[PDB]
């Protein structure tokens, strides 16, 4: 399955910043509208949570954006979207900002790491390796990390999210909003007759 | 059993909900909830007080995520709001007087009535009930009058 | 009189009465607070902004 | 103007 | 009217009439079996001559008080211009959440 | 009714209390500020 | 025969709002967050005026 | 020409309360907020990052 | 089966139950956060010169549960989104509604 | 010596009555009080749940 | 009528040191405490909870 | 002899007035002018030396 | 309204009416023992036929 | 090796100068300036790479 045929994209999450250049020596955030100055942050894990979104990891200055794309939302407050206007193409419909709980670096009494080598929770009864038949005894596991209830086991939260189905798009006004073809800084006067670089 | 995050949390309020706010100067207070028991709710249900869990938040931060205004047009959608003519209403559906009578222990009759009142407008009634033990005391704002954090 | 079904548990039975209770914002220089709070069926809404 | 002997002085550049 | 054998809890439920001037108010407390009962001019039951709170003024029950709630229009409370930090409840005893 | 003078319920039907120039913007380039929300329409009904 | 019975009215003596105030349900013990919680709903300990 | 501004002007404001109060269940802040002198504000933008 | 703790041989035959979960978590839109109905701990929405306390909810009115059944109304409210926790409390039309 | 203990306080009430004045302005002046003279508060006879 | 007040105002106030002092010896309770100016913050009646 | 002293949190009430609120903007005015102001002293309004 | 057993003592308080047309009283003892509820049209309630 | 640096006291400080406000204020305001402002550089005016 190619994604360039059903829009079959993936590895659409697998991004950090996107900063733009407009005549190549300031960007075109340079008009100070974003918390970032130049930097199209599109996800930042962990430093200031204020950038950040209550259950994602994805910094705030792509998240209006992203709202800003398709949906006429952002600047009144956050609707969500009725059931004609996200296709299964748009967005949301394809990610959900979401999160994990492992293990930290250094905690505990006793901690000597474990690979692939004994998995021991209930091995020698269907799966140690490969699929055979029951091979081992009974007995408690190894690898296998609760975080959860009872057991005094402490770590932080990995927190991201996982877009694929989905494309990223800027408009081009002075607002930023894709109300019809043309927008309002799109091909006005200055953005129609003079030339430029991009340098992004 | 531990884990560290932050969250969003937007305005609730019937009345301020969606309003424009002109410029000018303004100052603002917000109350949080610190009470595991009321705040963070369980499937089975149960106290989360005594039972381990703790809160604790370490910085707070508000947002403005406002249209970028017209400059042009700066001091002619701010005039007009700046009369006693431009006004903003916030109705609901459901304009509520929710108080609360029980069926305390073993009841089968409840009796209501209220003396000599004014009535101007209506829109029904509605009736329902949820235990008493589900509930929390809300005067001042936390009790062990709660437990189920269901 | 409301008659009901008996309870095992002690619940709270809901009383519901739909009346109005809406805002109105003012602002007439930059800063002020004219909003008024009307509680109308109840005719308590003695004091707002 | 400042409530003890009041006077009025001021330059423009 | 009287409080229960060992409940704490009782309302007012009294009809519309016109209220057309007032002074204040002046809540007291005191035991049942310790002050007489009118009309007829003889008590029988009244087995308690000694330590008449109200007939007398001598009253050591207003600290157990725990909190005055004033309600008229069934919807606001006495200041009905949010005046006092506390609304509708009036704290005369506390539970202790914030000692300041 | 004299009561909703203020609260602008009674007053006029839904759309005429405020200042009547700023309804341009909701009619040709509404969608920026699609506010038909701020001033909540009246309820009527015939008796 | 067997059913254990109370002449039980409660159509005559009302049913009026119980004031949500800060602390006046029938008998829940509950749990306060460190500081130990209150006996019952409406015992004599509440007389008992308990700093921490 | 006759609509959205074309001088600059940040979208958000990252703004943080003065005093700080905590007690048993209450997490009070007073904040001092302006709205800027010629640009307005929406409400159902306004949030809490904790 | 048997009545020790530590040592004992009839524990061979011991059965072991699994402990029933329950997860903690947020009702709708993380409802129940901040004292909107609650008048002690009330908003104080003031002016820096004005100090007028706009913001005014008594009990009789939740303004928690006020503007969730309009949430109700506003779209389809199985869309679910993060920074609005759209958790609306539910079951399955099987779990509750037995079909034998 | 050396114990671990905390305190409790409670007060008392002797022989007074409670006085509340009945006025906006708190401060009971008058028979012809701030608001319970005042015609509002003194117009047809209306409802009681104290 | 002459001398009342029809209006939503508070009457107890409380406010925090928004600077909090640690120091071996003396505690600076700083207060960013402005009155309101439709207001009468009593200087009498104004005092400091321990 | 072993004792330690340290502060936590201070709480500033100044319990202030109902007070007319058209009053409140306008009984200011002469003290607000440049020849009213609250001149406060003591018997013992003094400097000592030792 | 009945009067239970061991519990002799009677109250009674009809709220604000708009009553006018009157005549007078009248009051007499009824017995459950001999009365049952009717409205529903049919009712086994009435356990004896005194 | 055992051994670490905490925290216990932290502080600010500012040294203003002691100026007559006549002088002070009239030259805030004149750098208060559109064109008149503040500008800072560096001796290490160089970027990096990795």
């Amino acid at each position: 399955s190619i994604p360039y045929l059903d829009g079959t994209f993936y590895l659409n999450h697998t991004f950090k910043k996107v900063a733009i250049t407009f005549d190549s020596s300031v960007s075109w955030p340079g008009n100070d509208r974003l918390l970032t100055p130049n930097e199209f942050e599109i996800k930042r894990s962990v430093d200031g949570e204020g950038y950040n979104v209550a259950q994602c990891n994805m910094t705030k200055d792509w998240f209006l954006v992203q709202m800003l794309a398709n949906y006429n939302i952002g600047y009144q407050g956050f609707y969500i979207p009725e059931s004609y206007k996200d296709r299964m193409y748009s967005f949301f419909r394809n990610f959900q900002p979401m999160s994990r709980q492992v293990v930290d670096d250094t905690k505990y009494k006793d901690y000597q790491q474990v690979g692939i080598l004994h998995q021991h929770n209930n091995s020698g009864f269907v799966g140690y390796l490969a699929p055979t038949m029951r091979e081992g005894q009974a007995y408690p596991a190894n690898f296998p990390y609760p975080l959860i209830g009872k057991t005094a086991v402490d770590s932080i939260t990995q927190k991201k999210f996982l877009c694929d189905r989905t494309l990223w798009r800027i408009p081009f006004s002075s607002n930023f909003m894709s109300m019809g073809a043309l927008t309002d800084l799109g091909q006005n006067l200055l953005y129609a007759n003079s030339a430029h670089a991009l340098d992004m | 059993r531990y884990v560290p995050f932050h969250i969003q949390v937007p305005q609730k309020f019937f009345a301020i909900k969606n309003l424009l706010l002109l410029p000018g100067s303004y100052t603002y207070e917000w109350n949080f909830r610190k009470d595991v028991n009321m705040v963070l709710q369980s499937s089975l249900g149960n106290d989360l007080r005594v039972d381990g869990a703790s809160i604790k938040f370490d910085s707070i931060c508000l947002y403005a995520t406002f249209f970028p205004m017209a400059h042009n047009t700066a001091s002619t959608l701010e005039a007009m709001l700046r009369n006693d003519t431009n006004d903003q209403s916030f109705n609901d559906y459901l304009s509520a007087a929710n108080m609360l009578y029980p069926i305390p222990a073993n009841a089968t009759n409840v009796p209501i009535s209220i003396p000599s009142r004014n009535w101007a407008a209506f829109r029904g009634w509605a009736f329902t009930r949820l235990k008493t033990k589900e509930t929390p005391s809300l005067g001042s704002g936390y009790d062990p009058y709660y437990t189920y954090s269901g | 009189t409301f008659e009901v079904d008996p309870m095992d548990e002690p619940t709270l039975l809901y009383v519901l009465f739909e009346v109005f209770d809406v805002v109105r914002v003012h602002r007439p220089h930059r800063g002020v607070i004219e909003t008024v709070y009307l509680r109308t069926p109840f005719s308590a809404g003695n004091a707002t902004t | 103007r400042p409530s003890f002997t009041p006077r009025q002085a001021i330059l423009t550049l | 009217y009287p409080i229960p054998a060992n409940a704490t809890n009782v309302p007012i439920s009294i009809p519309s009439r016109n209220w057309a001037a007032f002074r204040g108010w002046a809540f007291t407390r005191l035991k049942t079996k310790e002050t007489p009962s009118l009309g007829s001019g003889y008590d029988p039951y009244y087995t308690y001559s000694g330590s008449i709170p109200y007939l007398d003024g001598t009253f050591y029950l207003n600290h157990t008080f725990k909190k005055v709630a004033i309600t008229f229009d069934s919807s606001v409370s006495w200041p009905g211009n949010d005046r006092l930090l506390t609304p509708n409840e009036f704290e005369i005893k506390r539970s202790v959440d914030g000692e300041g | 009714m004299p009561q909703w003078s203020y609260m602008h319920i009674s007053g006029q039907d839904a759309s005429e209390y405020l200042s009547p120039g700023l309804v341009q913007f909701a009619r040709a380039t509404e969608t920026y500020f699609s506010l038909n929300n701020k001033f909540r329409n009246p309820t009527v009904a015939p008796t | 025969s067997t059913n254990s019975f109370d002449g039980s009215i409660v159509s005559s003596y009302l049913t009026t709002r119980m004031p949500p105030w800060a602390g006046v349900r029938q008998n829940v013990m509950g749990s306060s967050i460190d500081g130990r919680p209150v006996l019952p709903a409406n015992s004599t300990t509440l007389t008992y005026e308990t700093v921490s | 020409h006759d609509v959205t501004t074309d001088r600059s002007q940040r979208l958000t404001l990252r703004f943080i309360p003065v005093d700080r109060e905590d007690t048993a269940y209450s997490y009070k802040a007073r904040f001092t907020l302006a709205v800027g002198d010629n640009r307005v504000l929406d409400m159902a933008s306004t949030y809490f990052d904790i | 089966p048997t009545i020790k703790e530590g040592n004992s041989r009839e524990l061979m035959g011991q059965q072991s139950m699994p402990n029933r979960p329950n997860y903690i978590a947020f009702r709708d839109n993380f409802i129940g956060l901040m004292y909107y109905n609650s008048t002690g701990n009330m908003g104080v929405l003031a002016g820096q010169a004005s100090q007028l306390n706009a913001v005014v909810d008594l009990q009789d009115r939740n303004t928690e549960l006020s503007y969730q059944l309009l949430l109700d109304s506003i779209g389809d409210r199985t869309r679910y989104f993060s920074m609005w926790n759209q958790a609306v409390d539910s079951y399955d039309p099987d779990v509750r509604i037995i079909e034998n």
